[PDB]
């Protein structure tokens, strides 16, 4: 019977199917680890795909996945039981030490590009015909930390030139220097800008960018992970 | 075991309920106390499931089917083996999936990100509880609530579907439909343009942002930009859900004739229902 | 609350973005088109540019053509008269030729040659798009992953009005174009072969239609949930995986005891949309050809 014949093939191609999808998505993360950093007894019924190599735009280089992990920066947690399976304890400031839901990768510390060979994203300020379309400009409104007190003011928005949209609102703190907020951590009002993620007190601790007209991969996922982890750590001054 | 980057996010904190009392995982899997609930709920639901089972003769996967209270009953309870193991097991089912969404909840604020999650799986299990609870409910009796069987409950949706004719008539289940298909649709093509960017041509350099938002206004005049596909995708696939629970609260409430009939409305307008000619005429 | 980032609170615009050169040829590229600040809330707000060869030019003609021969039949069956045709729009149908005529082209203009004519189009307008798809990612030197996804959906349209007919003998057997007649033929068609949910390629291709949307409700909110860490920019996150991914994947990993990558996502996504159709398509071409009740093929297996 073909309809037979049909279904039965269908179900082995699936099960094939599925066997290439969770392999394929081993790429990263894996082979798993034990909380010591050592790799784990039990690595699961699927194998570790055969590396594939991706060819960087405008000649950054290769990744090779799977390949060597490793977290390339110092973990400042510690265990809390005897056993496994349970959490780990900041050994210090949690989002100082970049932890928790202040965690960041140790990407690269270079610009990412558009198609063209320019920075992708870029202060508003420094993208020639670049302007507000539409919406509350906030560029120049007070912005508001969780704890009610004003922790700067909005100097410019910094925009992803390919996406033609906002990315982070650039920050001027109290004694001069600024900083980035990501566009989705704050709220534009029409008379501020309220971040509920930090204190006032904690925006001068927001990672800085090293070159003031660019932003770093690994600067952004420092300037976002320290942000972010302000929900669950900044809540005492909320 | 734990993925190569985990450790560092495995940190305290993120419970509704409980404070540490769940703050830990088995393998893979967070607890929290919405697990620990998620585990008795499931736990209880599929053992009287089997119960059920054991009181209709069988256990074949392919024959179990727990049946809701009959319409004698009302919305009142009923026996065990006559509707009321349906009746408690829908409960379970209930109280598993809103556990599983609360559960989520406390992952993403240990992950400290957004909620969005479990908020669209929420509308998952309100289409669920239209179909055994508000649409039951507002017609007078548990009855009218699909059966919990693999081949029975696709019997409910053909003899609750036929009740009212041929329900692609259902002008709410006609919109439901719709983004169900764009959705497919979308989402083929969410995944290949991403995936003809990161795997182009052998030897070629990835693409960018920039060749994908080409290669869709080459294609179609339209890029909907990254934000915008993946706001998309979920709006469609939400929309989908909110008109399917929409077409059937309104089936055998406020309409409950042949669907067929309702676009009579449109036809009988008065300044050209009696204009002959054409199919109605 | 906080903002959950479903429209944009700010919209910025730049100079139009003509886009990526490569292989293309510009001659065939129009201008930009108008910005819509209202498309702008939810995405981009740039209209255009958008290509235009010989190939495109063909589909859009014959695509248009296909839908004109549609349009005039249903203007005849209204009288030429507007007001019913408004009335009845739903209601008209340019239907395909009788059994009897076979998977000839004798059949009369008014009883099956237009339904002809109309698919002629449209075949030549499905299949040149398809064309385009694939030489579009061509020129940009890009992966050939919709054209192929597409071939899908081409695979279940070719099974009902062209495959299944010719297999089955007449052209009869097609789906007739019309809003509430297709919908009938779709309902005949079960009841025909005895119950199609008793069809185990449709019942599959239902688990991937349900599939697709939990799916993208999973995916999109996912990336909406991390985009505050730059989520969306998943090929940055494919190329130097950030937190934003790490954090997506133990989300799941948490939730469910797996998870996937930031590429690996988009293969589970366009296979588990691609399989809607190609399920489907099978389900389809079986029926009547092989099977003629599923109700009684699933009593013998
Ligand atoms: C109707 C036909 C429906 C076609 C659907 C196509 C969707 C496929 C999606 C896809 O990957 O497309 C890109 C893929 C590569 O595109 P590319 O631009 O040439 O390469 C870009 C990069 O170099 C390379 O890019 P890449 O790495 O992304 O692509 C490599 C890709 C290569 O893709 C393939 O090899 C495609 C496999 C074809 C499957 C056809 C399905 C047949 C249905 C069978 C069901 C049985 C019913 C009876 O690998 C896979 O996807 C693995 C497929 C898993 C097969 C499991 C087999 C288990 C057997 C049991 C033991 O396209 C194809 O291979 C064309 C298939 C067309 C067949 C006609
Ligand atoms: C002859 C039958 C009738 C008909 C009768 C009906 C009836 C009757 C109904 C539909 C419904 C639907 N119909 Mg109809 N329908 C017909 C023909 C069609 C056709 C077609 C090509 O012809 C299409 C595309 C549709 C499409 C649809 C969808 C819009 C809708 C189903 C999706 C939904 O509601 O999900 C909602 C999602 C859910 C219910 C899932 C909830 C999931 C829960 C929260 C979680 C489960 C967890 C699980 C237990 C754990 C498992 C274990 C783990 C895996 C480990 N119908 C014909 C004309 N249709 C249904 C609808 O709108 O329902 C509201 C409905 O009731
Ligand atoms: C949605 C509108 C109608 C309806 C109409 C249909 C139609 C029509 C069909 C199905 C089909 C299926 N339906 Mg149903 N179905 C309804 C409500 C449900 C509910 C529910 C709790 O609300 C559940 C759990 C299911 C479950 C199922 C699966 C048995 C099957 C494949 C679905 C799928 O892949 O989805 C997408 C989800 C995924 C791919 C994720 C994986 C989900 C897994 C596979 C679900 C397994 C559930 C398990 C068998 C039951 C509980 C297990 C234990 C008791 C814990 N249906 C309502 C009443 N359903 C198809 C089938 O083949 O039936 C025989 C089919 O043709
Ligand atoms: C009474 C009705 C019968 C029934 C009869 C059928 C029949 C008959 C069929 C389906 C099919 C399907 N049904 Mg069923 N079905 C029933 C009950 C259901 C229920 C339910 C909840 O009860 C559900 C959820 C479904 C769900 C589904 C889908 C999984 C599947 C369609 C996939 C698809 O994406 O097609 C939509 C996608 C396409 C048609 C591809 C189109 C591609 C082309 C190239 C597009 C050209 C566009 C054109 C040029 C116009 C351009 C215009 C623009 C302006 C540019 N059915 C009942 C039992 N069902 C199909 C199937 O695959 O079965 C196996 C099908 O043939
Ligand atoms: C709102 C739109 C779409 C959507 C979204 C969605 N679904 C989701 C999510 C989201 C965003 C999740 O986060 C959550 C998830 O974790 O996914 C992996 C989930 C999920 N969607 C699931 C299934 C599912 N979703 C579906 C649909 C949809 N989900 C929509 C299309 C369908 C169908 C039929 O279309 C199914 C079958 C689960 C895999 C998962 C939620 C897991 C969960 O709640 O686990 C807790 C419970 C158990 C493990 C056991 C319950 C056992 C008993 C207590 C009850 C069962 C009795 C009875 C109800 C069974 C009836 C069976 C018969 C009908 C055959
Ligand atoms: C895997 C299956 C799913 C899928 C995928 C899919 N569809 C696709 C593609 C892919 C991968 C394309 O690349 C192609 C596209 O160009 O998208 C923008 C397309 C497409 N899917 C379309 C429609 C469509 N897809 C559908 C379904 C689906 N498409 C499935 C859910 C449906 C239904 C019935 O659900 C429809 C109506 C077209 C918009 C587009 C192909 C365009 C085309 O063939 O144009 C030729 C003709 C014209 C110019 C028409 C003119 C009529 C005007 C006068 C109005
Ligand atoms: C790279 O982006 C994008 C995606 O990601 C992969 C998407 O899924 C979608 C979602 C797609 C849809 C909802 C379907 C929309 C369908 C069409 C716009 C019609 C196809 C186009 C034509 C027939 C030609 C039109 C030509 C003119 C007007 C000249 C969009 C818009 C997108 O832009
Ligand atoms: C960019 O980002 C993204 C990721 O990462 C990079 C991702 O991974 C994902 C996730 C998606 C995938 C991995 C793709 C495959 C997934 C699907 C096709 C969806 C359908 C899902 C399933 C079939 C799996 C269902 C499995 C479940 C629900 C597991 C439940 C079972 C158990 C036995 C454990 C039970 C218990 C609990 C509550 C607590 C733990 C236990 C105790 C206390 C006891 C998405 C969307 C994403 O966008
Ligand atoms: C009032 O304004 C004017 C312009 C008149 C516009 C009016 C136009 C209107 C109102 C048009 C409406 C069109 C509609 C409603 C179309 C609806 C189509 C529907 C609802 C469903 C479509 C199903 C069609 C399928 C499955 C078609 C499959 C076709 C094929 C597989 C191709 C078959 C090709 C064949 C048989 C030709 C073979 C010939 C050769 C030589 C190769
Ligand atoms: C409906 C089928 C989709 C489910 C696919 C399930 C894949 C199970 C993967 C388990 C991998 C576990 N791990 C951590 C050991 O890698
Ligand atoms: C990548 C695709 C993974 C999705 C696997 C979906 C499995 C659900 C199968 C359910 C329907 C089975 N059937 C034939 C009895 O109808
Ligand atoms: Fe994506």
């Amino acid at each position: 019977d073909l309809a037979s014949l049909a279904i039965y093939s269908f179900w082995i191609f699936l099960a094939g199917l599925i066997y290439y999808l969770q392999t394929e998505n081993m790429r990263e993360g894996y082979p798993l680890e034990n909380e010591d950093g050592t790799p784990a007894a039990n690595q699961g019924p699927f194998p570790l795909p055969k590396p594939k190599t991706f060819i960087l735009p405008h000649g950054r280089g290769t990744l090779t996945v799977p390949g060597p992990e490793s977290e390339d920066r110092p973990i400042a947690l510690a265990r809390t039981a005897v056993s496994e399976g349970f959490p780990h304890a900041p050994t210090g400031d949690p989002m100082k030490d970049g932890v928790g839901p202040a965690s960041w990768v140790a990407r690269r510390d270079l610009p990412e590009l558009d198609g063209h060979g320019h920075n992708k994203i870029k202060p508003m300020k420094a993208a020639a015909g670049f302007h507000v379309s539409a919406g509350k400009n906030p560029i120049g409104l007070p912005v508001r930390g969780c704890d009610l007190e004003i922790a700067g003011k909005v100097v410019d928005i910094w925009v992803d030139i390919p996406e033609q949209m906002a990315r982070f609102l650039e920050v001027e703190l109290k004694d001069g220097s600024t900083r980035l907020l990501p566009m989705q951590m704050v709220k534009v009002q029409s008379n501020r800008v309220h971040v509920n993620a930090l204190s006032s007190d904690l925006f001068a601790g927001i990672p800085t960018i090293k070159s003031p007209t660019e932003v770093t991969l690994l600067e952004e996922d420092k300037i976002c992970g320290y942000v972010a982890g302000g929900l669950m750590y900044a809540a005492p001054k909320r | 075991a734990l993925l190569s980057f985990e450790r560092k996010y495995r940190v305290p904190g993120g419970t509704l309920v409980g404070g540490n009392l769940f703050d830990f995982w088995v393998g893979p899997f967070y607890v929290g106390f919405f697990g620990v609930a998620t585990f008795f709920f499931a736990a209880l639901g599929i053992i009287l499931i089997a119960w059920s089972a054991v009181l209709q003769g069988t256990w074949n996967p392919q024959l179990i089917s727990v049946y809701p209270p009959a319409l004698e009953y009302g919305l009142g309870g009923a026996p065990l083996a006559k509707g009321g193991l349906w009746q408690i097991i829908t409960i379970c089912a209930t109280g598993a999936f809103v556990s599983w969404a609360l559960r989520e909840v406390e992952i993403c604020r240990k992950l400290g990100i957004g909620y969005h999650i479990p908020f669209a799986f929420a509308f998952a299990i309100l289409a669920y509880l239209t179909l055994v609870l508000f649409r039951p409910v507002m017609m007078g009796a548990w009855g009218y609530a699909f059966p919990y069987g693999i081949w029975t409950h696709l019997d409910w949706v053909s003899n609750t579907g036929y009740t009212y004719g041929n329900f692609h008539y259902n002008p709410a289940h006609m919109i439901a439909i719709s983004f169900f298909f764009t959705n497919a649709l979308a989402l083929a093509l969410h995944g290949a343009l991403v995936l003809s960017a990161a795997n182009p041509e052998k030897g070629k350099e990835m693409r960018t942002p920039d060749h994908e938002n080409t290669f869709f206004r080459d294609l179609v005049g339209y890029s909907i930009g990254t934000l915008g596909i993946h706001r998309l995708g979920l709006l469609l696939s939400l929309s989908a859900v909110f008109f399917s629970a929409l077409c059937m609260i309104i089936t055998g409430t406020i309409w409950f004739d042949q669907w067929v009939d309702w676009w009579q409305w449109w036809v009988k307008l008065p300044w050209w229902a009696n204009i002959p000619g054409g199919i109605n005429g | 609350a906080e903002y959950q980032n479903i429209f944009s609170q700010v919209q910025v615009r730049g100079p139009a973005d003509l886009g990526m050169t490569e292989d293309v040829n510009l001659a065939n590229r129009s201008g930009v088109g108008p910005f819509s600040t209202l498309l702008g809330w939810f995405g981009n707000a740039q209209l255009g540019p958008i290509y235009l060869g010989s190939l495109g030019v063909l589909s859009l003609f014959s695509g248009l053509m296909w839908f004109f021969t549609i349009g005039i039949w249903f203007w005849y069956q209204a009288g030429w008269n507007p007001a019913v045709f408004l009335r009845d729009l739903f209601f008209f149908s340019l239907e395909p030729p009788a059994p009897e005529y076979g998977l000839s082209f004798a059949a009369p203009l008014k009883e099956g040659g237009l339904w002809l004519i109309a698919s002629f189009f449209m075949f030549v307008a499905v299949w040149s798009w398809w064309g385009r798809t694939y030489l579009r990612a061509q020129a940009l030197g890009m992966g050939k992953h919709t054209a192929w996804a597409f071939l899908s959906a081409i695979w279940l349209w070719m099974v009902l009005g062209f495959i299944r007919p010719i297999l089955m003998g007449s052209w009869s057997e097609a789906v007739p174009y019309g809003i509430f007649s297709h919908l009938d033929w779709t309902n005949n068609f079960s009841l025909v072969h005895g119950n199609l949910f008793y069809n185990p390629f449709h019942g599959l291709s239902i688990a991937f239609l349900y599939g697709s949307a939990l799916l993208f409700a999973m995916h999109g909110a996912t990336i909406l949930a991390v985009s505050r860490f730059g989520g969306e920019c998943e090929l940055e996150q494919i190329a130097d995986r950030g937190t934003a991914a790490e954090r997506a994947a133990l989300f799941w990993r948490w939730t469910m005891g797996f998870n996937a990558t930031m590429e690996g996502i988009h293969r589970w996504a366009i296979w588990m949309a691609v399989l809607v159709t190609l399920t489907g398509g099978i389900g389809i071409l079986l029926s009547g050809t092989v099977v003629d009740n599923w109700y009684v093929w699933g009593q013998n297996h």
